[PDB]
């Protein structure tokens, strides 16, 4: 239970760059007002055909 | 140039080793022609003879029926357990988003919009900037002035006709920044005073 | 117990196939025989239904020049390579159609070739080609041969006949006659071809009978193309030759020597390993007149000289590949930009193709 | 699901776009404030562009404050809309689907059917003057417009309830992820009995009312992909009933001609009773085209297991005094997950077959159940959803029952993302809940044939 | 192995499993009205007749005989493996769009070996080719090479000029090149490299190459070889296995295709048991030489 | 099991009828069989109690109890007016017909 002044639609981000910037740049990806690992947020990436 | 060259790149493709240095990693099923040293050594040592490469493994063109015989009964469960271990390693390390924060139940990142020391001119125009219905969201959310008393926030909100969702965002932002500031300036932390 | 020529074979599968086909009298129609290829004839194809007139071309590989001779290597390699290779600088193969006897490929029809440009400049008014047009055409042809190089497929045919241009000035190197994919040579090149690209544009490795010629022979052909385009004459307009499986082209080597000069062990490291290197020792010893031969042309010096040095070098280790030739102080340094459309500012129609109706 | 605004979640299957037209007659001063904020909360999440409609005159856009909804004003409004459509001639096909939002002045059935009549009159007067125009109907209660306690964190759900009506109808907000399995289990030589090991199931739920007129149906993939929901008023006759039971199999085979092969459709009869006429129809229509597996489904707790223990379900110590567990998260072990109760279903497979809750002419084989606890402390009955297998195609029916339950849990968890119900029943699969909502709120209208 | 992405194999063939099933169903509905009679099989008179689907369709029973006969003609003529692999690809791509109860199989095999040897730059003249096809099979082949080359013409007609095809062997060479790096530092023994090459050589049966890229087939056969060499206390010992698990996981070559390829190899080695030359050879004999 | 033979579906009806008759006789004449129910003549429970017999596969003859909260209220002489008969649905009690 967070107090209801925690759930703010966050806009001050810094993920206006591209994906695969280096490796494991999830620190600037998981930004919201809940950690994404509280849902088991799995990435999906495959070699396409 | 006029048109872009043919460098033959891949489209969006994961290399065989992402840990490698970024310019000598071989993409899967992907090999363009490039001038190198072994090619000119072959050309130098193999004129007047003709060059062709016999394959690496001796005894090609033979079915593996009497080579891997009992791959059904005795030897399927080992394959199933090894592929289960590969699937588990994949789902638990390669794709799962790691929460690298040990403070609160937010994600890493998520900073509050930063307070700037603003005088009444730029704040007076910024509240008029909020009041329209065509303005952006990122550029406005990148900054918010401080010292905004609640009387002035609610007063200019119901006086300048701010839309409802942006007004709720502004009130929640003032709520959160006051809560974080007052939780910062706390000398004593007893059971009940936090 | 033995078989005859009446056993059960493909026969029923013909019938189920032969009711529903599409012919060259149905999708397209003919206009006029343009005499390009003697071995395989070329025709012009009107689309069968602002004006959007006839702009197609048919190659009809009737090799009998009877009862069903098979496909040739020059047709099989072309049908294997042209159908899947695709670029801005290649002729687009629209369709294959297989008639009662032979094969009918349909590509796009082009406005003119480079040989028609040289023949337009063969009238004795001598409209020497402006350097902007020839350097833009050179850039576009080198990008086309770059795409053809990097996908692991050689190109042992490069003549000004089978290099095209069009309206909007797009160079298309439109003939994969003798190309091959050299990734896994199960049989080497000398055991599979034994002769190469035509006499006026071959390479000194080929003239000295190399059995593992490297992919730089297209670069020598491109340099001969550019020397032809800068002199309005083929640079080595060679003389043809007559138990040895080669006629050796004993006059073409004399021509390419007396234009460029002799080699030795210091401009060519492994010529001693050649089959008939001693057969080069029966000529005189010329120095060069390369800068003099460029001096007997237009005055656009100091940057075509270095490129014609680098391309026309019989050091097949130190020859210059395509992507390292697309920056050689000719397209970065500019006084008018190299575009894709080569016909900007030049406002004349090099006239249309001679159609034998 | 309720964090869908506070995570900027956006649908994977692309956007759908429309143009809106609110059509109210009661209170203009509140719908003027309602329509732009709904269009703005539909634009502000990447769900397409709802460029709301605009006519010539002084009306604020996407609105027409009429009074006395009747024939002449609807005819003039249809003439106005067809004049707009004659104006905007040259455009793409997917830019113009339009929809009409009508406010229910009283959230009942007698005015829902009248607003449906009003929209049908508008579509009839529009279609004959111009074909190929495709407009739709959305209804909203008036209270939800003029209650000032309606949060703007709630319109988001209403926005999703437009996104599941646009003409790409069978592609919705999200579907099941199709993850890798837990155990690999390479299928070698069997054991060699007549076991099948199917590849793609197809779920179907049909029902028939107590009076023998209405037939409701819903069809879904094993991941909730190819959804169809339909209703047929058969009436007193028995030719339209055979026609509807043929069309159900028609749509089922139409979806079946999309997958691999070795495919087993599972048709579930609602409300216990499976009579003989429907069984004669489904035995006539079936064959070697597909393998069926009949299933009887019971929602109401006629058999009532009452739970009485204090120790196992560990939300009960946290609900008893809110300090028993009550501990800190120990935020260096931070690998947790917010697990919402009312969507934590437990599967039961009974030891012996059970009688059906109605129709004492046929018992079952291999009964099972989905069971959802109540978020409270102490002895109380738990909610349940009884599944009863009746006709298995192969042998080893217990494996088929466990596979049916493992598919039914996914089809139950899908029902919140689709706008089918709120967080009130995470135990019922979504197509059975759709059939139950239709046969709960649609049998009461009486029909006349003209 | 120039570039498999943006080639013609990734575009105009190599369809998914539902498209292959739909094309096989269209083939079945094409051959339905051809002969509803069946086959008059006689040995002891004895004349029963199959239903249209009891066997001799394209399910499993003749594919192993097809690969065996292609490989027999191959090692008789002594040409390299890439030509026979391309001939098997032409065989499968022709039998997808045409039935086998109307086409002489041995001429189709010799025709496919001829076309693949011509297009992969290792030519075989028609005289020695049809002489070997006569000296191995004294029946089922006419002395006229013109019938063989008309079969060549219609085979070029059916697979509509899509001749060149990338192979899993090149990607196997690339994988065993990249496994010699400081992230892994492993190398197989030459007997297990031959075992992986033989499994790739064996996987041209069982209808997998029309669905997946070839590097997935290379990774599947190499995984079967490595995990069947590693075991013949701790569970996942012999850290060649551990480095290969980390290579397959850390590289994003995806799963759920390798699973299908390994399961397809298992069902191929299951179907190899109930296989006999007698019934299928006699069925060919009574289907052509009645 | 998947379709009952027509002696088990009669044994169940006989057992249910025996249970409802004995339950009606044991009580003080205050409870009739409504048909798969036993509703009191007075309005004391104001719900339907339903006894459903069943026999399992190992021979465990059990009865299941149900309590349907329908609004079945008994009516009397002081209800035969328009205000009650206009908006109620009547039912014959020991059979279940309307």
């Amino acid at each position: 239970s967070m107090e209801p002044y925690h759930f703010i639609s966050n806009y001050n981000t810094k993920y206006t760059d591209d994906m695969a910037t280096g490796s494991n740049d999830t620190t600037a990806f998981n930004d919201s007002c809940v950690n994404l690992s509280l849902f088991d947020a799995r990435f999906e990436r495959k070699n396409p055909h | 140039g006029s048109g872009r060259y043919l460098l033959t790149p891949p489209d969006d493709l994961h290399p065989y080793v992402p840990s490698s240095k970024p310019q000598e990693q071989v993409y899967p099923d992907f090999k363009p022609w490039e001038h190198t040293a072994a090619e000119d050594q072959i050309l130098a040592n193999f004129v007047a003879k003709g060059f062709y490469h016999t394959p690496m493994v001796n005894f090609e063109s033979i079915s593996a029926r009497s080579s891997v015989h009992e791959s059904l009964v005795t030897q399927s469960n080992i394959l199933s357990q090894q592929f289960d271990k590969i699937i588990k390693i994949r789902e638990d390390h390669i794709n799962k988003i790691p929460s690298n924060s040990t403070t609160t139940l937010h994600g890493p990142g998520f900073q509050l919009p930063n307070r700037i020391t603003l005088t009444d001119h730029r704040k007076e125009t910024w509240l008029h900037e909020l009041s329209s219905s065509h303005t952006s969201l990122v550029k406005i959310g990148k900054f918010i002035p401080h010292g905004l008393k609640r009387r002035q926030v609610i007063e200019q909100c119901y006086l300048k006709f701010i839309p409802l969702k942006r007004a709720i965002w502004l009130i929640k932002c003032c709520y959160f920044i006051e809560w974080k500031s007052n939780h910062k300036k706390k000398r004593s932390n007893a059971a009940g005073a936090d | 117990l033995m078989a005859n020529n009446d056993v059960f074979t493909i026969g029923p599968y013909r019938a189920r196939k032969d009711r529903m086909r599409v012919s060259v009298l149905e999708k397209y129609e003919v206009i006029g025989y343009i005499a390009a290829g003697t071995y395989g004839k070329v025709y012009k194809a009107k689309r069968q239904i602002k004006p959007l007139t006839v702009f197609y071309a048919i190659k009809k590989f009737k090799t009998e020049k009877l009862h069903y001779t098979g496909i040739s290597q020059s047709a099989c390699r072309e049908m294997a390579l042209c159908r899947e290779l695709h670029n801005k600088h290649l002729t687009t193969l629209v369709e294959i159609f297989l008639e009662r006897k032979c094969v009918h490929m349909v590509y796009e029809y082009a406005e003119h070739d480079l040989l028609q440009i040289i023949h337009f400049h063969s009238h004795p008014e001598k409209r020497m080609i402006p350097p902007r047009m020839v350097r833009s055409i050179m850039w576009q042809l080198l990008d086309g041969v770059s795409y053809l190089h990097q996908n692991w497929v050689l190109h042992r045919d490069l003549k000004p006949a089978n290099i095209m241009v069009t309206i909007d000035g797009c160079v298309k190197i439109g003939d994969l006659g003798l190309a091959r994919k050299f990734h896994n040579m199960l049989q080497t090149l000398y055991t599979g071809d034994k002769v190469v690209v035509t006499i006026w544009y071959r390479a000194p490795e080929l003239l000295l009978g190399a059995r593992h010629y490297t992919p730089a022979v297209d670069l020598w052909s491109v340099g001969c193309i550019f020397a032809e385009l800068i002199g309005l004459q083929p640079i080595f307009k060679g003389e043809e030759a007559k138990k040895k499986t080669v006629p050796f082209q004993v006059n073409q080597l004399q021509r390419i020597l007396e234009v460029l000069g002799t080699p030795d062990q210091k401009i060519w490291p492994y010529l001693e390993k050649y089959p008939e290197y001693d057969q080069i020792t029966k000529f005189p010893k010329y120095r060069d007149n390369l800068a003099t031969w460029y001096h007997s042309a237009g005055g656009r010096d100091k940057h075509a000289l270095s490129l014609l040095y680098h391309l026309l070098n019989y050091d097949p280790i130190k020859r210059i590949d395509a992507f390292n030739a697309l920056e050689h102080k000719y397209f970065t340094e500019s006084d008018i930009p190299v575009s894709e459309n080569v016909f900007e500012g030049l406002t004349y129609k090099y006239p249309a193709r001679r159609i034998h109706t | 699901q309720p964090f869908i605004k506070f995570l900027n979640f956006r649908p994977p299957n692309g956007i759908k776009n429309f143009k809106s037209l609110l059509l109210s007659s009661s209170f203009k001063e509140d719908c003027l404030s309602f329509a732009p904020t709904l269009s703005q909360t539909y634009i502000n999440q990447e769900l397409g562009f709802c460029e709301l409609l605009k006519l010539t005159n002084e009306d604020p856009p996407g609105l027409m404050y009429l009074k006395a909804f009747d024939k002449n004003k609807l005819l003039l409004l249809a003439a106005q809309i067809v004049s707009y459509c004659s104006n905007n001639k040259n455009s793409i096909k997917n830019v113009p689907p339009i929809l009409i939002i009508l406010p229910l002045d009283n959230a009942t059935l007698t005015e829902l059917v009248d607003k449906a009549n009003i929209f049908q009159v508008i579509k009839n007067e529009v279609c004959a003057k111009m074909p190929n125009i495709e407009l739709y109907l959305k209804v909203i209660p008036m209270d939800f417009i003029r209650n000032v306690l309606v949060t703007v964190d709630q319109y988001v759900n209403v926005a999703i309830s437009i996104y599941n009506m646009l003409p790409p109808k069978s592609v919705k907000f999200t579907h099941i992820a199709h993850t890798l399995p837990e155990k690999v289990n390479f299928r070698t030589m069997q054991q060699s009995s007549s076991i099948i090991y199917y590849d793609s199931y197809i779920h179907l739920a049909y029902s028939r009312s107590v009076d023998k007129e209405w037939v409701f149906a819903a069809l879904s993939d094993s991941y909730g992909q190819g959804s169809m929901t339909k209703t047929w008023y058969v009436g007193n006759s028995r030719g339209k009933f055979d026609d509807a039971c043929n069309q159900i199999w028609n749509i089922a085979l139409n979806l079946a001609s999309k997958k691999f092969g070795k495919i087993c459709l599972i048709l579930t009869r609602l409300n216990g009773i499976l009579p003989d006429d429907e069984l004669m129809n489904w035995r006539r229509l079936s064959g070697r085209n597909i393998h069926l597996a009949v299933v009887c489904v019971d929602d109401n707790s006629k058999i009532s297991f009452i739970d009485e223990d204090k120790l196992y379900p560990s939300f009960k110590p946290i609900y008893k005094d809110t300090r028993f567990g009550g501990r800190m998260d120990m935020t260096r072990l931070y690998d947790y997950e917010i697990r919402d109760i009312d969507q934590d279903i437990h599967g039961i497979v009974f030891q012996h077959p059970f009688p059906l809750a109605h129709s004492q002419h046929r018992c079952a084989i291999r009964s099972g159940a989905l069971i959802k606890f109540k978020k409270c402390d102490g002895d109380t009955v738990w909610d349940k959803f009884a599944v009863n297998l009746l006709n298995c195609p192969h042998s080893d029916s217990t494996q088929l029952l466990e596979t049916i339950l493992e598919e039914f849990r996914n089809l139950a968890a899908l029902n919140v993302w689709y706008g089918l119900s709120d967080g009130e029943d995470g135990h019922i699969p979504w197509h059975i809940l759709a059939v139950k909502k239709m046969m709960n709120t649609l049998v009461h209208t009486r029909v006349k044939i003209a | 192995s120039g570039s498999f992405w943006t080639s013609t194999q990734r575009h105009h063939w190599q369809y998914t499993k539902a498209s292959l099933a739909k094309e096989r169903q269209k083939l079945w509905l094409l051959e339905c009205q051809l002969f509803p009679q069946g086959l008059n099989i006689v040995m002891d008179k004895n004349i029963p007749i199959t239903h249209r689907d009891l066997h001799y369709d394209k399910d499993y029973n003749l594919r192993i005989y097809c690969y065996f006969l292609i490989m027999k003609l191959g090692r008789r003529l002594n040409i390299r493996q890439y030509a026979l692999a391309t001939a098997h690809i032409y065989l499968s791509r022709f039998l997808i769009k045409a039935s086998v109860r109307e086409i002489n199989l041995y001429m189709l095999v010799t025709t496919c070996v001829y076309l693949a040897c011509k297009v992969e730059e290792c030519p075989q003249y028609i005289r020695t080719l049809v002489s070997e096809a006569r000296t191995l099979w004294p029946e089922f082949i006419p002395p006229d090479p013109t019938k063989v080359t008309e079969f060549e013409f219609y085979l070029l007609e059916e697979l509509e000029s899509y001749l060149i095809v990338h192979h899993p062997y090149q990607s196997l060479k690339q994988i065993v090149q990249v496994l010699k790096q400081p992230p892994f530092q492993i190398t197989l023994s030459s007997d297990d490299l031959q075992n992986c090459w033989s499994l790739i050589n064996d996987s041209y049966i069982n209808d997998v190459h029309l669905l997946y890229p070839p590097h997935i087939i290379a990774v599947a056969c190499l995984f079967i070889t490595i995990s069947i060499h590693g075991k013949p206390p701790k569970n996942s010992s012999s850290p060649v296995q551990i480095a290969f698990n980390r290579f397959m996981a850390e590289s994003l070559v995806d799963l759920e295709e390798v699973m299908d390829t390994i399961q397809e190899q298992i069902t191929l080695y299951d179907h190899w048991d109930k296989y006999h030359e007698q019934w299928i050879k006699f069925l060919l004999h009574t289907l052509y030489l009645r | 099991k998947p379709n009952l033979p027509p002696h088990y579906a009669l044994f169940l009806k006989a057992l249910r009828r025996k249970i409802y008759i004995n339950l009606a006789l044991g009580s003080h004449n205050k409870l009739i069989q409504f048909g798969n129910a036993c509703i009191s003549l007075s309005g004391v429970p104001n719900y339907l109690v339903q006894l459903e017999p069943h026999l399992f596969v190992n021979g465990d003859l059990t009865v299941s109890l149900c309590a349907k909260n329908m609004g079945l209220v008994p009516m009397k002489e002081e209800n035969l007016e328009e205000s009650f008969l206009s908006k109620h649905a009547l039912y014959l009690a020991p059979s279940g017909i309307r």
